[PDB]
């Protein structure tokens, strides 16, 4: 079905997001923000729905996304959390933008009917 | 600090 | 920052 194949494409996009060639800016997003290890006493005040690439992977494998647009929304929640929490000139914001640039171009170009 | 392999980044 | 052959360089 178109949905199952578009989800497969989403896995492939996430796999590229994890690949070495994008690591220099993607890596802050590989895993949940460890608020305790980092001592971020204000993170949970500001970010009500944390998201990261490993969690998105787990949700795809547990079939939690109805379709590619629910996958995309979680990817964009990731980036939004980073834009919301950090100062706009912070290194991690630029890093999020560079990774978002890759994600948006791949996500936009995904076939509308990949099963065909 | 966040860490991944040879990379580090101050978030706090 | 990145640990890169002795150096520690800012690539981000
Ligand atoms: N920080
Ligand atoms: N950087």
């Amino acid at each position: 079905s178109k949905v199952s194949e578009q989800l497969k494409c989403c896995s492939g996009i996430l796999k590229e997001m994890f690949a070495k060639k994008h690591a220099a800016y993607a890596w802050p997003f590989y895993k949940p923000v460890d608020v305790e290890a980092l001592g971020l006493h204000d993170y949970c005040d500001i970010i009500k729905h944390p998201m990261d690439m490993s969690t998105i992977k787990s949700k795809l494998e547990a079939r939690e996304y109805r379709d590619a647009q629910e996958f995309g929304a979680d990817v964009r929640l990731m980036f939004s959390n980073c834009y919301k929490y950090n100062p706009p000139d912070h290194e991690v914001v630029a890093m999020a933008r560079k990774l978002q640039d890759v994600f948006e171009m791949r996500f936009a170009k995904m076939p509308d009917e990949p099963e065909e | 600090w966040k860490y991944w392999r040879k990379y580090v980044l101050k978030i706090c």
